[PDB]
RNA sequence: AAGGUGAUAUGAACCGUUAUAACCGGCGAUUUCCGAAUGGGGAAACCCAGUGUGUUUCGACACACUAUCAUUAACUGAAUCCAUAGGUUAAUGAGGCGAACCGGGGGAACUGAAACAUCUAAGUACCCCGAGGAAAAGAAAUCAACCGAGAUUCCCCCAGUAGCGGCGAGCGAACGGGGAGCAGCCCAGAGCCUGAAUCAGUGUGUGUGUUAGUGGAAGCGUCUGGAAAGGCGCGCGAUACAGGGUGACAGCCCCGUACACAAAAAUGCACAUGCUGUGAGCUCGAUGAGUAGGGCGGGACACGUGGUAUCCUGUCUGAAUAUG
RNA sequence: CGAACCGACUAAUGUUGAAAAAUUAGCGGAUGACUUGUGGCUGGGGGUGAAAGGCCAAUCAAACCGGGAGAUAGCUGGUUC
RNA sequence: GGUAUCAGAAGUGCGAAUGCUGACAUAAGUAACGAUAAAGCGGGUGAAAAGCCCGCUCGCCGGAAGACCAAGGGUUCCUGUCCAACGUUAAUCGGGGCAGGGUGAGUCGACCCCUAAGGCGAGGCCGAAAGGCGUAGUCGAUGGGAAACAGGUUAAUAUUCC
RNA sequence: UCCAGGAAAAGCCUCUAAGCAUCAGGUAACAUCAAAUCGUACCCCAAACCGACACAGGUGGUCAGGUAGAGAAUACCAAGG
């Protein structure tokens, strides 16, 4: 619902089996918590995976500066 | 016998008709499609 | 008399305008006369004036 | 619209009397015009019911359309289908085609 | 006073029912078409500046209309207010016009 | 502008004829209670309070403010020095209605396939969110084929072709051509110069529309009939014989009618302006990484994984960086 | 045991009824898993059910209202001088 | 008001679809007039009285077929009037029509304090959107909180008026 | 007396906190002012409500006379209808 840094999903999709179902699918991405800032310290923010490692590349405040402007 | 009707105002609320209507995006929904979509004198409440 | 008049009387004196000229409403209408021939209703042909004045007096605000 | 005033004197046209007098007329803004050489003799009931239980059989009015002999001054007719100018500052009613405002 | 309110006109007509002359003992009372919403307090003073009469209490309730009238079929109530109020005994009409 | 007090019914009592009586149009004043309803509550139009006020015969009447969120401002401020969390106040702003078109999130089934699961119906119905006067899209990591075209959009063709498809039913392009329309620009940054074009909100003006309006032509006679606009005789207007109405069908009786004028004010769009913000222009630079690819699962491309390019991706990985 | 109250075993009448389930004479329970007023809570593939597919507003092997909708109907009917 | 003609375009022609709407038949002046607690008479009024008003009898109910209130109804209350329609008949009569009049509170009730079931719910926790849950808190009687009686009176009000 | 072990909150009484600190408040007596606003008519086991009807059905609570009787049964009666 979250990874806040990133988007998110929770877009739905069709679970085709052999040949088809016109069934439905989800949910997806996960959750955790708890980011120590440098600064100050954590405020635990429910990022996800892609959310998780993209906060390694870039910084942990610029990955903050947005949820915070905008 | 007891033919299914049996009337009490207070009992006509939240449980049913009444104002209770602008409480829920259908109940609010309702008065649009009914006043509006063809002018209702409407009376609900009395 | 009545009707568009004094338009600029600042030193404005609109009060128990109403209740003095009562007589009708307030008495006379009760029964029989409040002007049964000789000059009936006035109300509405005259004594409506009521709006203009304190109209007036609303528009006097910015003093 | 009709600007025909009181007072008016006018002449039948149209049809049923015509070539009568009348003048005066009562006729008003989208209203009747009586005239006076309009009116077929009627009558009224009791309608008061009461000791003064009257009548009233004798003159009425007979509406008939503002289409009558246009106020006329020689002879009849004469439309009226002109405008003065300068003259009042409300009307400037003109007259007849034949001379001026009259 | 605390004339601060709406004095101006609480009361206003009179009744002239069959109640008014029949309900006349040790002190004349009396109706008027009072507002739908005059209270009692001010329906007493009302008849103190105006009138000029001593009243003791007043009571009034409401009385409502009711009737069916229209170009077929329709037509409602009216709604009212009456109100007795007592005056006194010492204090009668006095100069002025009944009707 | 001579009338006039809305309608079913007059009538009563009246207001008007010159120029503030009507009536029409513009800007205002007022505008109870309920209703986003917003001081709290509430079976809608009712109930109850706090804090300020004026007149006060100075208890009161009513009035006025006090919902919740968001941005900022200042002041206060925990566990914990700090600092935050929280709190108060205040100014802005939102909130609800709304017919359709439009973008987007979620998304059937009957039906068809002469059964039915793939497939169809159809991304339709519907439900939810959002915004405008249109929205959306849009200045190539586009296409072409060794010639070249040159952003998006909408129209006719290409074609029911290519192709997709229990190769069933059915789905169904594009290159390319003829047109409507037609413009491209910013930040990724410093210096010089330096308030310069460009927009946006606003006060103003002019054009030209919207909201009342003004002038607007020319017919008599006799016949029949209750009634003449009709018959018959002659006569006139026509940039007007659209039409309506009038006691039977009227150019010339009335409203209009072609045409020709008209706006205190209020606004639509245009141009022009001032104000505020924006920032032109030259030089030399910089050139969009969890991204492109890719493994798994899906969805979208006319294309049902097919040999299936390309687009978006849930999930996991992950580069070169313009002789790229 | 038996009134109120609650329920419905039997027969007659009614069956275009007085009544879309009752009337008449009998009948079972009647301090209890009792009976009843007021208000509240469970919603449709869902509820509730001492269980009969019973009940969910005279509707129930899937309520009512509006919509997809002119569903589909190799069937029946009808088809005008 | 209509429209030869030749031409043009059709909501173009009904007897049926247990067709749709309306009108009128038929049965038939037949069944029925709603509890088997039956009514008789004398006056009055009136166009007319089995049914209405007055009177005397008679019969029926009386843990009620009486009286009061809540729920619900919303002028049906009282007076005067009128009898078309409505009353399963007549109707001078009515809960019918048209008028008027008629419900008076410091002590009864509702508001109002209080809370039950349950509802709503700042912030908050969740959840594609809608929205679900719920802390403070705020509503919600069917329950707890304060105080009046007896006579009298109206055509109709009444622990309200005296 | 028994087992199935039988709302809540406010008013009310009382105890103190912060605060007050010759004050305000508290208790009692009496004097006086205030007690607003809505409802109130009538039907109410029925011809005014739920049943299309002036429908032999349905509808909660209260009151409870005489003789006889165990009696709110039942029969005949009061008031009354």
């Amino acid at each position: 619902m979250k990874k806040d840094i990133h988007p998110k999903y929770e877009e739905i999709t069709a679970s085709c089996s052999c040949g088809n179902v016109m069934k439905i699918r989800s949910t997806v991405g996960h959750d955790l918590n708890l980011d120590v800032c440098s600064k100050c310290h954590p405020f635990f923010t429910g990022k996800q995976r892609d959310v998780a490692t993209g906060g390694r590349v870039d910084r942990f405040n610029k990955r903050f500066n947005i949820p915070g402007s905008k | 016998m007891k033919r299914t009707f049996q009337p009490s105002v207070l009992k006509r609320n939240r449980s049913h008709g009444f104002r209770a209507r602008m409480a829920t995006k259908n109940g609010r929904q309702v008065l649009a499609r009914r006043r509006a979509k063809g002018r209702a004198r409407l009376t609900v409440s009395k | 008399m009545k009707a568009k008049e004094l338009r600029e009387k600042s030193v404005e004196e609109l009060n128990t305008e109403l209740l003095n000229l009562l007589r009708e409403q307030f008495n006379l209408r009760m029964q029989a006369a409040s002007g049964q021939l000789q000059q009936s209703h006035l109300l509405k042909q005259v004594r409506r004036d009521v709006a203009r004045v304190k109209t007036l007096l609303n528009e006097k605000a910015g003093a | 619209a009709a600007k025909i005033r009181r007072d008016d004197e006018v002449i039948v046209l149209t049809g049923k009397d015509k070539g009568k007098r009348g003048k005066v007329k009562n006729v008003l803004s989208s209203g009747k015009v009586i005239v006076e050489g309009i009116n077929l003799v009627k009558k009224h009931q009791k309608p008061v019911p009461a000791l003064n239980q009257p009548g009233g059989i004798v003159e009425k009015e007979a509406a008939i359309q503002v289409s009558n002999v246009a106020i006329f001054n020689a002879a009849t007719g004469k439309a009226d289908r002109v405008g003065f100018r300068f003259e009042d500052g409300k009307k400037v009613r003109f007259f007849k085609s034949n001379s001026e405002t009259i | 006073m605390i004339r601060e309110e709406r004095l101006l006109k609480v009361l206003r007509a009179p009744h002239v029912s069959e109640k008014a002359s029949t309900a006349m003992e040790k002190s004349n009372t009396i109706v008027l078409k009072v507002a739908k919403d005059a209270t009692k307090a001010e329906i007493k003073a009302a008849v103190q500046k105006l009138f000029e009469v001593e009243v003791e209490v007043v009571n009034t309730l409401v009385v409502k209309g009711k009737v069916k009238r229209h170009g077929q079929r329709i037509g409602r109530r009216s709604d009212w207010k009456k109100a007795y109020v007592t005056l006194k005994e010492g204090q009668n009409l006095d100069f002025v016009g009944g009707a």
